[PDB]
Formats: structure tokens, C-alpha cells, sequence
């Protein structure tokens, strides 16, 4: 909340997984990857469009 | 004659190899290695004949 005001940075609060190891829990990630060896920026491109 | 391998480069994403050799007419009879110059104590272009 009273971070939510700052106009200048971007600060985010919450608490760390249950258990300490890259814990996502309910939460997917993943990768996107050129194998092509297509451009970098048609990577971020490719991200933008995600 | 034996090639060199010189420095890094890059090929749309990967990095390579850059080589540096002789064209192949000018390595393929023993009178070719005559062919090759070498700068001397001063400026000077001396065959491999000498």
C-alpha cells in the first residue's frame, strides 16, 4: 500500500516461498528461446507478443 | 602453411573461429613456398629462395 505511491521506483513486497529453494508453489515459469539463431530483438519481440 | 587460429568472432549468435591461411595456388608445390616474402632486418622483401 504505502509502496504503491512511489512514482519514481517500483517496489514490490511479499513474502519468501514455504520452502527456500526457487518455490514458485502454485506460480508456472518458463523459457523462451531462439533455436533458429534468429535475431535478439526479434526475441524480445517475440517475449512483447507473449 | 599450417593455418593460424587468431581470435574469436561472431556468427548470428554463435562464436566462432577466425583462420588465418595462405590461398591454396600459393601452397600446393614446393615452389610456391619460394612464393612467400618475409620483411627483413629493414623493409625488405626477401624471397624464401635466399
Amino acid at each position: 500500500m504505502h509502496f504503491f505511491s512511489f512514482k519514481d521506483a517500483m517496489v514490490f513486497a511479499f513474502a519468501p516461498p514455504s520452502v527456500l529453494e526457487l518455490g514458485n508453489a502454485t506460480g508456472f515459469d518458463l523459457f523462451l528461446q531462439d533455436q533458429a539463431g534468429v535475431g535478439h530483438e526479434v526475441l524480445l519481440q517475440a517475449r512483447n507478443k507473449f | 602453411w599450417g593455418s593460424s587460429y587468431v581470435n574469436d568472432f561472431i556468427d548470428r549468435g554463435r562464436v566462432k573461429r577466425v583462420y588465418l591461411q595462405g590461398r591454396p595456388d600459393a601452397r600446393m608445390n614446393p615452389d610456391d613456398l619460394s612464393k612467400w616474402y618475409v620483411r627483413n632486418d629493414k623493409g625488405e622483401m626477401v624471397p624464401f629462395n635466399a
